[PDB]
C-alpha cells in the first residue's frame, strides 16, 4: 500500500528533476562570460576576436 | 473389600493442560479483516 506515497513521489520527483534556463540565456543580453561555462568558454571571445 | 496400595494424595498434583491444534490469527474474531482496506475509497497514508 503506497497510494498516499505516489502523490508525494510525483511532487518530489518533479521538483528535484526539472530545471529551467533563467533569463540570462533566454531573455537577457548577457555576455559570454556570464552566459557560458567559464571552465571551457573563458577565452572564446578573445580567440573569436583573433 | 479390596485394600490396595495407592499414591498418597500429597505426593501428586493435578495440573491443567490446555491443548491447541494451531495458533489463532491476529484478527481471530473478524470474518473479513480485509474490509477495512476494501472500504478505504479515499486512500490510506
Amino acid at each position: 500500500g503506497g497510494e498516499a506515497q505516489l502523490a508525494m513521489g510525483l511532487n518530489d520527483m518533479v521538483a528535484q528533476c526539472f530545471h529551467m534556463h533563467g533569463a540570462q540565456t533566454t531573455m537577457l543580453s548577457t555576455p559570454i562570460i556570464s552566459r557560458a561555462d567559464f571552465g571551457v568558454y573563458h577565452n572564446v571571445v578573445t580567440n573569436m576576436y583573433r | 473389600i479390596k485394600t490396595a496400595p495407592v499414591v498418597p494424595p500429597t505426593e501428586q498434583r493435578d495440573m491443567v493442560q490446555e491443548e491447541r491444534v494451531g495458533t489463532p490469527v491476529k484478527n481471530a474474531g473478524n470474518a473479513n479483516p480485509a474490509a477495512d482496506s476494501d472500504n478505504a475509497t479515499e486512500g490510506v497514508v
